[PDB]
């Protein structure tokens, strides 16, 4: 399950090889990284 | 951003009750010093935690990047 | 000149009020060093239960984690403590939280958009918007499931906002509530004040009956002084009433009169808390405390 | 650290003729009552007791001896060699207080010992000097001893020849 | 079993030679035991001198001097006064036990 998100519309994205670094839906370039469920801990402090 | 879980001075729990005095303003109609007086509020260290808050989150929460326009 | 069955008849303890969160009382003919010694156990002493390890799977909220993470471990937890032992930090994390030490709470909440017409209050038009610290739920690993069954966790105070949500956004966790003391932390304090204010003393010296007393009444608290007429002039009613304002002082007509001072020994103490334990069991825990810090230098060797 | 190689050796060992068991313990004793008068009036004087670790390890070098060795000074007839049975009551009564400032466990081995071989009765004194209540140096150059038993397995085989065990 | 022996310390250093004059040293102790023990310390007829001092706040350390008149060392004023501090602590909570009794 691969993710990024289009900084435009919001559309959760996948981005294989010899793909241009553009959204689907819409014409964007700039495309951000999503976070997933993988563990960090915290000192509640 | 959000309300304090406690106050800075004394240690009360005050995080409960932002919800609770901005509805003893709109619909109680009460001034700022009897709807402190009201939630329990009397040192005026644990007073300000409430009466002086911004609550800024309202604000940040209007840029949602996971969510269409 | 003083003895441990001179302190027995002398000291006397008058408790004004109790409730389930605040207690006031009072402790007559005991020493200002005693008195601080307790009042100092009950802020940094006197153990309770917190948030401590906060595990964040997701959190695509504003909050940062390390905020988030700092909330959680500022909620009062409704554990009676002694129903969890010490944690141990010199042993490593897989030999270190078993279910004697360890309370683990979860937070799972997912924000939707609510399909509602109308500016619109945001409950109404979302769906799990705010996270509330009632959202942290139990979770009896081990044999928590029956001794824990009687009193399931919950905090004290569950309308705490622990954060706020938009729809796509979640926080999705794991918290480890451990049992410490309020000097390592100041979430660990079982007490919101535990403090004492030494009694007042109001001292007349001249009789100011007449035009005077109606005026040195409204130079203190309203039950303070009495009045009746020249007859039963001018006295003090409950000198425990008394915020001492020094409002008296700034009158040359009754800076002569009297003289503000305190009673040195007699002390009131107002203990409060959180909501875990009762603020007269988070007294005399703290009296059994400093008990117990000289009974182990008293059952101790004397190295070098 | 040498005298606690001294009360070791003596001891641990197996093949020792009976004569040089006592010629130690012979000038051991002509150590210590060379030192009744030279040192023995210094000690209501200023300076505490660090100033005699050379006598309070000499001494324990001697009760290291009695500890393992007690059976070679005796004949029937009870003569101790250097009249033993005058020598550790006097020297426990002195000022400097040897039951007090030695090891815990040779001067207790000495103790369940001189009450038994009728030499010197002390269960009264050390029973004393531990109501009375730098040093991290010298508590363990007395704590250690050369001629332990080893750990080695093969090397112990031919000391089995040359070396005595606890009984 | 192994009794704790590195809480309480007694600095040979400023100890005396007959055992009146000493000075204890007191690990993870602030004010809360040291002037509530200096207290009942000072109550002791035979004490001639008695103060603790947190040398620096940094590291909790809690020294605490007791000097006596002869005839009682340090080590027995020391522990007449935490048989007090504990007899004490068993008074207030009687006379407080029984207040919400006679509530």
């Amino acid at each position: 399950t691969l993710k990024y998100i289009c900084a435009e519309c919001s559309s959760k994205l996948s981005l294989s090889r010899t793909d241009a670094v553009r959204c689907k839906d819409c014409g964007h370039r700039i495309l951000l990284k999503a976070r997933t469920k993988r563990l960090v801990q915290f000192e509640a402090r | 951003m959000i309300v304090p879980v406690r106050c800075f001075s004394c240690g009360k729990v005050v995080g409960d009750k932002w919800e609770s005095y901005l509805n003893l303003l709109q619909e109680d109609e009460l001034d700022e010093g009897t709807a402190l007086s009201r939630l329990g509020l009397k040192r005026y260290c644990c007073r300000r935690m409430i009466l002086t808050h911004v609550d800024l989150i309202e604000k940040f929460l209007r840029y949602n990047p996971l969510e269409k326009r | 000149e003083w003895n441990v069955e001179k302190f027995k008849k002398d000291f006397e303890v008058n408790i004004s009020s109790l409730d389930a969160r605040e207690a006031n009382f009072d402790l007559i003919n005991i020493d200002t060093s005693i008195a601080n010694a307790f009042r100092r156990i009950m802020i940094s002493e006197v153990p309770s239960v917190a948030a401590e390890y906060v595990y964040f799977f997701n959190n695509t909220s504003v909050i940062q984690d390390e905020v988030l993470a700092h909330r959680i471990g500022l909620v009062p937890l409704k554990v009676d403590p002694d129903m969890l032992t010490w944690v141990d930090s010199n042993l490593p994390d897989d030999e270190k939280f078993t279910d004697e030490n360890t309370i683990v709470l979860s937070l799972n909440v997912k924000c939707t958009r609510n399909p509602d017409a109308p500016s619109t209050d945001p409950k109404e038009l979302y769906n799990n918007a705010h996270v509330y610290a009632r959202d942290l739920k139990f979770e009896p690993q081990g044999r928590q499931s029956t001794t824990f069954a009687d009193c399931p966790v919950v905090p004290a105070d569950p309308d705490i906002l622990l954060a706020k949500l938009r729809p796509g956004q979640e926080i999705s966790l794991k918290a480890h509530c451990i049992l410490g003391i309020g000097g390592d932390h100041a979430k660990f304090s079982p007490v919101s004040t535990a403090s004492y204010r030494l009694l007042p003393q109001i001292n007349i010296l001249q009789p100011i009956k007449g035009e005077s007393a109606r005026r040195f009444q409204k130079c203190f608290p309203p039950g303070v002084i009495g009045i009746d007429e020249g007859s039963d002039e001018a006295y003090v009613k409950d000198a425990r009433k008394d915020t001492v304002s020094r409002e008296v002082l700034r009158y040359e007509e009754f800076a002569d009169k009297v003289k503000l001072g305190r009673v040195r020994n007699h002390f009131i103490f107002n203990v409060e808390s959180a909501g875990a334990m009762t603020p007269e069991e988070i007294f005399f825990k703290s009296v059994r405390i400093l008990k117990n810090k000289a009974e182990y230098l008293k059952n101790c060797p004397i190295t070098q | 650290k040498s005298l606690q190689y001294l009360g070791s050796y003596i001891a641990r060992a197996k093949k020792l003729s009976r004569t040089q068991i006592i010629f130690v313990a012979s000038y051991l004793t002509s150590w210590l009552n060379r030192y009744v008068i030279e040192r023995e009036e210094e000690v209501d004087q200023r300076g505490g007791m660090e100033r005699f670790k050379h006598f309070y390890a000499a001494f324990q070098a001697l009760c290291y001896i009695f500890c393992f060795r007690h059976n070679i000074f005796r004949d029937t007839d009870g003569n101790w060699e250097c009249e033993l049975d005058k020598f550790f009551q006097r020297m426990v009564i002195s000022k400097f207080n040897p039951l007090k400032f030695c090891n815990e466990n040779v001067m207790l081995m000495f103790a369940r010992i001189a009450q038994q071989e009728s030499v010197a009765y002390c269960f009264s004194i050390i029973e004393n000097n531990n109501n009375e209540r730098t040093r991290q140096q010298f508590i363990d150059l007395q704590s250690y001893f050369p001629y332990d038993p080893l750990f080695l397995k093969n090397y112990k085989i031919l000391m089995k020849e040359y070396y005595i065990e606890w009984s | 079993e192994e009794p704790d022996r590195e809480k309480i310390k007694l600095l040979t250093q400023a100890t005396s030679e007959d055992g009146t004059s000493a000075s204890f040293q007191i690990v993870e102790e602030d004010h809360t035991l040291g002037n509530a023990l200096r207290y009942v310390i000072m109550k002791n007829p035979d004490v001639e001198f008695c103060g603790y001092s947190i040398p620096h706040p940094s590291e909790n350390l809690l020294n605490i001097r007791i000097q006596t008149y002869g005839e009682t060392t340090a080590v027995d004023a020391l522990q007449k006064g935490l048989k007090d501090l504990m007899d004490l602590c068993d008074v207030v909570e009687s006379k407080f036990t029984e207040k919400i009794k006679s509530m």
